[PDB]
């Protein structure tokens, strides 16, 4: 039922405003329990000899590195991605230059998001990066994903119950409970506002006074896209396991400056990363994915913040390895 | 400056503490050693709300805002600029709400009369307790009680809810409202009963304690009775408090997710999953 | 251009803010608080200030006959055995008898119509069970018929012989009693009277202090005043019933 | 210490007691019964109830507007009994989700929760002329149906007024536990917060007023029932030293007071104020109020603070930034 005390927290605003994090000590711990099964870098190897573009048959994103630098990170990738199905996952064992296995083609534009990240998203992931196992966690099919309709559990590693599948239609409304923090808020902020650009996060008005013009009938956005901004909202704070006050004073969600915090700010290039990462990267995946790993309408996993984040504020604890391995962005 | 019937109510006696000493009237107003140190506790926690309000930004009385210490001070002092006046005036307002409610024992007993209102009283003053001590006390900082400013204290409560993301579905908040609800309509209707059996109009007829226990009857087949509706007015209007104080404490201490998710308890059993 | 802008940057929302603290502080002032002086005004120490703070009268037509005027003059009569303590206005004042049977301070009545409160039909309201054959005591609770009345002094004071039922809502007001010694009989209010199975015990006086209870002047009907004058009674003794109970109780 | 004040240490049984109204006697159905717990606490008698047209009606138009809602509940768990139980307070009937203006909107979108606000309209409306009919037939003045007319204007405004005057359905309250709950904030943040509109603070002031005038004035008369404080009715009609004493524990305490009636006016004003203030908060708003937060901006009233982690310029507006 309860969570009992201590409590941690943080401040985040000016005394008296109430606002900062609230977290549970256990919660905290076991979370980094789990994230510090981040495997540890490989030991640099000095580059030596021509680049692989001359030494190998199929190389196109990584044809700058030395051999022992390419194999270095081809085991990375192992231990990031597939540490329990080994090379073989993506490679003929006979033909290491051989694209027949799909997880070889996903895994090169994986390597281009990947880069793309890292270059052009620092915005939003800093000098902190991204690798395959930010999202991966070492699985092919990273444990947190979206779909095209909300899907249970959130972790694709646990076993679903017969009500969470998908096709169960009774269970639809818990599916979508759970991905907006137990609300009842009946819209999926995924699809609205995560998969693309095409829908505007904001929905409060920029003056005291209603614009004629924008305030009547149909010239209004209708109530519902503020149920559905709750519903994002609510569904962000479950993500990096923190709470409005993370971003937002209270007083005034619209505003920003003295309103809001540095996150929030970082928070908002994060849609525009997922937004990019989704539309130029992740759906476009679908014509290269065997049909099981495609939702009811066809559509390839997309990503999320917790797809990252995975209940953390910044994805497993700030750890990184971007000065380990450079050849995952940023590229000059 | 006395009712015509209060006179030969103004007798010695009844005091708590102080006895002769401060058992007088001042216009209206009874003393006692409990008015003196309200006046003093009041006097003392204006005068430091003056004094504060004067070296922030504003003179306007909506936007002054009197705020606790940063969380890192924890249960220490801190300077008077920073948290410190807020410290001060927590502990006159205490004082006041105490007295006031000791000299309203005192009062009581001069009258022969029930202690049920200072009783009463000490609900809202828990309430306040809860807020400002207790919850800070349990979270091991006095920054996060609430500020004192009007609109201040607004931006707190607001803060202080979607800290647990929707504080809607706190059960403490939704029994408390529950009563606040189920509170003002029954004073509502209340007071109406009375009203109308008093006031039926046009020259009619005051009706009768029959009337009256006729009318609900008649409505929703139950009529609680007159001295009982006094007794559930109270039982109601404490409540609000008495419950709500649960969903508070409850909130950091005892629970640190989101509120919605708290519901899970009914909601993830494994039968129904 | 804005919904409810208007001329000199005023906007509606704002003008009914003030319209709205106008009617809450019309009908407080101007309405309820001239309510509030319906009884007991004008005070005692003809000002334009006494007429400005009363209502207009309003006549209340009583469900048996006759009508009441409030507000109206009532300027009380009755000698009061009190004296002043000290010569400042706001000094207490202190019983120059038995504050009791004067009856002054938390054993003071009000000067109640001497009329018997009535049920809906006309009958007497507060009857005693003799008197009151159909009604009776819920089954499960205590008849307290026989019990003996133990006063604060740990004293009996006398034997319950009947309770006082108020028959239009259903409920025992009452407890009558035989004094012991006394020859007599006495009424008490049961907000007094802490029930037990095998006695009643009563704190707000001392057994001697029953033989001064104010009598009826009927045995089996009560004026509205006999009411007040009855319950004064022990209510003094939550005060007076010992020298010790005025003072400071810390 | 007065135990009648907790509880009702010995009862009272006799007669029932019948009053008779102007028209509706032949209406009243039940034997009544008594409840000897109920009796601690308050009368043990339970029923008869009274019947009437007004009242039936009032359950047909009701049911219907619940069956309307709880088969539309239904329809969201795809009709399974285990998880409708388990998911009750998260289902909902919604008005429309897309903006058809104050267009009929489909059944699917909006229109089923028409029908069910209609019934529910019809059914207050028809329970309101009961509580006002019966007042009449027992010759009682009309007070109680003025506060009830207040308690169902606050619901005909957030329900269709304020829709109407906006003039989109979307805007209307959800049906269900959760749901119309989610409603409170989705209207606040649309809004900018309602800490900032002042009919809210007058709304919640007047509430807590309740809360504190009934707790006041339960204790006062719960203070004097030793002094038949409780029978209001003749210590209206004839002052007694029940009220002379509760009328001076206020006049010591706070400076002044009321008498046994007027604090009943100063009640009933309060509890109708809620509603009254509420509802003028919400016809206000859209029509000549977007944001409240700002509006408070404007009229110099919003306190501001210092920043404590940096301020934080708005990204979107950044040279360069992607839209
Ligand atoms: C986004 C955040 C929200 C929020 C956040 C919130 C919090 C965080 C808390 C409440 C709490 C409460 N909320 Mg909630 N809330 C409520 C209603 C309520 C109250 C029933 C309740 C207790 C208030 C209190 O503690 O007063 C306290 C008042 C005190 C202590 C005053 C004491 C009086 C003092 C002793 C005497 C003072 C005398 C003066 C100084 C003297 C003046 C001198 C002059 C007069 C002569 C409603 C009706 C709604 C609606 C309709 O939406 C709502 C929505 C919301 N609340 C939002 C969802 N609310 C509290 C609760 O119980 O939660 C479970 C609480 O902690
Ligand atoms: C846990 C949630 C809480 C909460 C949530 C809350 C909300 C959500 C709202 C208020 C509002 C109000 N609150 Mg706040 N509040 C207030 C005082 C007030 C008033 C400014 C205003 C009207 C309340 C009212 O009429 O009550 C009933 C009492 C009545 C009718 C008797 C008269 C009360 C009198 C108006 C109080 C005057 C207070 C003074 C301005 C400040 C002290 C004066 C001193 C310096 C002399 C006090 C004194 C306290 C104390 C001592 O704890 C308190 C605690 C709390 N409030 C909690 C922090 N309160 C409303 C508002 O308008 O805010 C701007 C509003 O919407
Ligand atoms: C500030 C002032 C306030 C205020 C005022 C006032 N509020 C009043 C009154 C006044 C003055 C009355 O006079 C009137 C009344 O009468 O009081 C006894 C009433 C009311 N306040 C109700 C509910 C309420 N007030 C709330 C709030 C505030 N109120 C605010 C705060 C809240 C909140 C906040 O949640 C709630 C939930 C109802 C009890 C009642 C509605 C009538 C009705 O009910 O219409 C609808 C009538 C029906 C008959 C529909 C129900 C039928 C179902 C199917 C029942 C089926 C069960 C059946 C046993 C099974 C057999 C099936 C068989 C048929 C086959
Ligand atoms: C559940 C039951 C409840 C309940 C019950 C009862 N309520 C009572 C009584 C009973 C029984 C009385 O008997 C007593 C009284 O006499 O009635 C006339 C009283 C009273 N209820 C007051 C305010 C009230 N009740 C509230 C709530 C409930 N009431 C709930 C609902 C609320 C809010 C907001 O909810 C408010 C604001 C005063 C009017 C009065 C105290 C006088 C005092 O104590 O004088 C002594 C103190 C002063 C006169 C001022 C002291 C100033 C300090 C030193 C400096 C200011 C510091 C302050 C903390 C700053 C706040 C800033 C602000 C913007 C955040
Ligand atoms: C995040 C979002 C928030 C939010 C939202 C909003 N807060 C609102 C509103 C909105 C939108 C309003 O519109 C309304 C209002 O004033 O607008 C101006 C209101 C109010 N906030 C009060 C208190 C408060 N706010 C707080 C805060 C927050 N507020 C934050 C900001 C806080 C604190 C402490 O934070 C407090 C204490 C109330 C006094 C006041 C009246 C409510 C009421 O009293 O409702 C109850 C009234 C009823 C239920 C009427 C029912 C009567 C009918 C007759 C009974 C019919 C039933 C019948 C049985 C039918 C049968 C069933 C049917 C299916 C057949
Ligand atoms: C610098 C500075 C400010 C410091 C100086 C301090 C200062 C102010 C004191 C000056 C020194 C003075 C004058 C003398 C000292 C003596 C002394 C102790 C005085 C105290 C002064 C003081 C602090 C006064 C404040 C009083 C106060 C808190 C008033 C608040 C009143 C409020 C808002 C009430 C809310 C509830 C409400 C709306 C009530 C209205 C209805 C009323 C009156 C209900 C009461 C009431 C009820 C409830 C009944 O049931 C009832 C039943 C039958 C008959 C009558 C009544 C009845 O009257
Ligand atoms: C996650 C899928 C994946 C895993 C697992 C994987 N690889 Fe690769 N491998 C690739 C991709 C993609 C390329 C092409 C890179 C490019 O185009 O720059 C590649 C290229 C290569 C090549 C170059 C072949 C050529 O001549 O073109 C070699 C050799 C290689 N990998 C070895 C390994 C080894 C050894 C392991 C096990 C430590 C491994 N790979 C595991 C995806 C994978
Ligand atoms: C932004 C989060 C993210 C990052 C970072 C990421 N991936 Fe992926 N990856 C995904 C998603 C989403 C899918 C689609 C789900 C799936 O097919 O398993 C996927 C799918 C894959 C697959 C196919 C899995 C299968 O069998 O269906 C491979 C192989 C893969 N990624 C390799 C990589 C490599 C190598 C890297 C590092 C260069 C990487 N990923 C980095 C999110 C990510
Ligand atoms: C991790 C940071 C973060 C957290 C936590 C967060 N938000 Fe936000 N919020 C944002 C950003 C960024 C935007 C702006 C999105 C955009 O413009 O694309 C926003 C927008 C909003 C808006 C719309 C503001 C407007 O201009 O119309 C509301 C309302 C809001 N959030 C409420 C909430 C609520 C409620 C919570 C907690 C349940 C919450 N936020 C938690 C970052 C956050
Ligand atoms: C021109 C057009 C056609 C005419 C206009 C139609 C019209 C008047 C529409 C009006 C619509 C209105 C007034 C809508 C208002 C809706 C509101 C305020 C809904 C608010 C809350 C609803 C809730 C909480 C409903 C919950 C429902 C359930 C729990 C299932 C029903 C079962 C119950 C036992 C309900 C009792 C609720 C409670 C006492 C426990
Ligand atoms: C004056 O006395 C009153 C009653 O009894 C006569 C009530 O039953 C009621 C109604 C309460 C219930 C629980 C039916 C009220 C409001 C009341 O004021
Ligand atoms: C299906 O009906 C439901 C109940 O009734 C048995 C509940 O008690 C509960 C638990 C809630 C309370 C307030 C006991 C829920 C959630 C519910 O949905
Ligand atoms: C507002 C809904 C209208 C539905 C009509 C409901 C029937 C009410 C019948 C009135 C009762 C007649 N009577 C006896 C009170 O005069
Ligand atoms: C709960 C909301 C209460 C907010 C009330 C704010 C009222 C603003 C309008 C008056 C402004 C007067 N002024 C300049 C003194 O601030
Ligand atoms: C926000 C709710 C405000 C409601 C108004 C409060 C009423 C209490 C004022 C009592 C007036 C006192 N007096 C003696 C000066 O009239
Ligand atoms: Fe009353």
């Amino acid at each position: 039922c309860f969570e009992p005390p201590p409590a941690t927290t943080t401040q985040t605003g000016f005394r008296g405003l109430s606002m900062g994090e609230v977290l549970h000590p256990a919660t905290v711990k076991a979370k980094k329990e789990r994230d510090a099964q981040y495997p540890p870098a490989l030991a640099a190897v000095k580059a030596e000899g021509p680049p692989v573009s001359q030494v190998y048959k199929n190389v196109k994103v990584l044809g700058n590195l030395t051999e022992a630098e390419f194999l270095r990170t081809m085991t990375a990738i192992t231990e990031w991605v597939s540490p329990q199905e080994g090379c073989t996952y993506c490679h003929d064992e006979n033909n290491l230059a051989s694209e027949a296995k799909y997880p070889y083609v996903v895994a090169r534009r994986m390597l281009e998001m990947t880069r793309a990240i890292n270059t052009n998203w620092t915005q939003h992931v800093a000098q902190t990066g991204v690798t395959c196992y930010t999202c991966h966690r070492g699985t092919p099919l990273p444990p947190y994903v979206r779909y095209l309709e909300p899907t249970l559990p959130l972790n694709n590693r646990e076993t679903p119950t017969h009500v969470e599948r998908v096709e169960t239609r009774s269970g639809y409304v818990v599916r979508l409970a759970k991905y907006t923090a137990y609300s009842a808020l009946n819209y999926d902020p995924f699809t609205m506002f995560l998969a693309n650009d095409k829908r505007q996060v904001r929905v409060v008005p920029q003056t005291a006074l209603p614009l004629v013009g924008v305030s009547r009938g149909k010239e209004r956005r209708p109530l519902s896209d503020a149920y559905a901004t709750f519903a994002l909202m609510m569904s962000i704070s479950d993500s990096l396991g923190t709470n409005c006050t993370f971003c937002h004073n209270a007083q005034t969600f619209e505003s920003w400056g003295k309103k809001s915090t540095p996150q929030r700010a970082i928070a908002w290039w994060g849609i525009r990363m997922v937004r990019d990462l989704n539309m130029n990267y992740l759906a476009p995946l679908n014509a290269s994915l065997p049909a099981s790993r495609l939702g009811r309408q066809g559509e390839a996993p997309q990503a999320d913040c917790r797809t990252c984040h995975q209940g953390v504020t910044k994805p497993l604890f700030g750890a990184s390895r971007l000065k380990d391995y450079p050849e995952l962005g940023p590229i000059k | 400056a006395l009712l015509s019937f209060e006179r030969k109510y103004r007798v010695r006696g009844g005091t708590l503490i102080g006895g002769d000493l401060f058992d007088f009237w001042v216009g209206p107003y009874f003393v006692g050693f409990f008015g003196v140190s309200a006046i003093f506790f009041i006097f003392l926690g204006v005068s430091l709300i003056g004094y504060a309000a004067s070296q922030g930004p504003t003179w306007d009385p909506f936007a002054i805002s009197i705020n606790p210490p940063d969380l890192k001070y924890g249960l220490g002092a801190a300077p008077l600029l920073e948290g410190g006046f807020w410290q001060a005036i927590t502990v006159c307002a205490l004082g006041a709400f105490i007295s006031w409610m000791l000299r309203e024992v005192e009062i009581s007993r001069k009258l022969g009369i029930g202690w049920h209102v200072p009783l009463a009283f000490c609900v809202p003053i828990f309430m306040f307790c809860v807020l400002q001590v207790f919850r800070p006390l349990l979270l091991g900082s006095w920054g996060h009680a609430f500020p004192y400013g009007i609109l201040s204290h607004l931006d707190w409560v607001n803060n202080f809810g979607y800290q647990y993301l929707n504080w809607h579905y706190n059960p403490g908040h939704m029994s408390s409202v529950s009563f606040l609800f189920v509170n003002a309509m029954a004073l509502g209707l209340h007071g109406g009963l009375i009203l109308s059996v008093a006031n039926p109009g046009d020259g009619d007829k005051v009706k009768t304690a029959e009337h009256e226990n006729q009318y609900f009857r008649d409505v929703v087949g139950y009529s609680i009775g007159a001295l009982s509706i006094h007794r559930l007015g109270l039982f109601l209007a404490s409540n609000i408090f008495l419950t709500g104080a649960f969903g508070t404490i409850a909130s950091g201490p005892f629970w640190t997710r989101g509120w919605p998710e708290w519901w899970g308890w009914w909601l993830d059993i494994p039968f129904w999953s | 251009m804005y919904h409810g802008a208007l001329a000199q940057h005023l906007d509606i929302a704002q003008l009914v803010w003030y319209a709205q603290w106008l009617v809450i502080w019309t009908v407080v002032l101007l309405y309820l608080r001239r309510e509030d002086r319906r009884e007991g005004y004008p005070l005692v120490e003809p000002e334009d200030g006494q007429v400005y703070e009363l209502p207009y009268p309003k006549t209340f037509v009583l469900p048996h006959g006759g009508t009441v005027t409030v507000p109206r003059r009532r300027p009380e009569t009755r000698e009061l055995k009190l004296a002043q303590t000290d010569g400042f206005e706001g000094a207490p004042l202190q019983p120059t008898g038995n504050p009791l049977v004067d009856a002054v301070g938390p054993a003071s009545y009000a000067e109640r119509a001497e009329v018997v409160d009535a049920t809906v039909d006309g009958k007497a309201k507060i009857v005693p069970l003799r008197v009151a054959t159909d009604f009776s005591i819920a089954e499960g609770d205590v008849d307290p018929r026989g019990l003996p009345v133990v006063a604060a002094d740990g004293v009996e004071a006398g034997t319950v012989t009947d309770l006082w039922v108020d028959r239009s809502e259903h409920y025992f007001r009452y407890l009558e009693l035989s004094v012991a010694g006394s020859a007599r009989t006495a009424l008490i209010p049961l907000g007094f009277c802490d029930v037990k199975k095998d006695k009643i015990v009563v704190t707000s006086i001392l057994s001697d202090q029953f033989a001064n209870v104010p009598r009826l002047q009927s045995r089996d009907q009560i004026t509205l005043r006999e009411e007040d004058k009855v319950s004064a009674y022990y209510a003094g003794g939550l005060l007076y019933a010992t020298p010790e109970r005025a003072e400071a109780l810390l | 210490a007065d135990y009648q004040t907790i509880y009702t240490q010995i009862q009272a049984r006799g007669p029932h007691i019948t009053v008779s109204g102007e028209w509706g006697d032949n209406d009243r159905v039940g034997k009544p019964f008594y409840s000897y717990w109920l009796g601690k606490i308050g009368d043990a008698q339970i029923g008869p109830i009274y019947l009437g047209a007004s009242g039936i009606a009032a359950f047909a138009f009701g049911s219907t507007a619940i069956l309307i809602i709880l088969f539309n509940m239904a329809a969201e768990v795809h009709f399974d009994p285990l998880q409708f139980f388990r998911q009750f307070f998260w289902l909902g009937l919604y008005p429309p989700k897309a903006q058809y203006g104050m267009g009929i909107p489909p059944l699917h979108d909006g229109g089923w929760w028409l029908m069910a606000g209609l019934f529910m309209t019809l059914s207050l409306g028809s329970w309101w002329i009961r509580v006002y009919s019966r007042a009449r037939a027992l010759g009682l003045g009309t007070h109680i149906a003025w506060n009830f007319a207040a308690a169902i204007f606050f619901v005909l405004c957030i329900g269709c007024i304020h829709p109407t005057l906006v003039g989109s359905w979307s805007e209307g309250v959800p049906f269900g536990i959760w749901p119309h709950i989610d409603w409170l904030t989705a209207f606040s943040i649309r809004y900018g917060n309602f800490y900032y509109c002042p009919w809210l603070g007058f709304s919640i002031g007047f509430a807590y007023g309740c809360g504190l005038l009934f707790a006041a004035h339960g204790a006062t008369i719960l203070a004097v029932a030793r002094f038949g404080g409780d029978r209001e009715i003749e210590q209206i009609t004839d002052r007694g030293t029940a009220v002379e004493r509760a009328a001076l524990f206020w006049r010591w305490t706070i400076g002044f007071n009321a008498t046994i009636e007027s604090v009943h006016r100063w009640g009933w004003f309060f509890s109708l104020m809620v509603m009254v203030s509420a509802s003028v908060g919400i016809l206000l708003t859209g029509t000549f109020v977007d944001n409240w937060y700002l509006w408070c901006v404007k009229h110099g009233a919003a306190p501001d603070y210092p920043a404590y982690l940096p301020a934080t310029p708005d990204p979107a507006s950044l040279p360069g930034a992607p839209k």
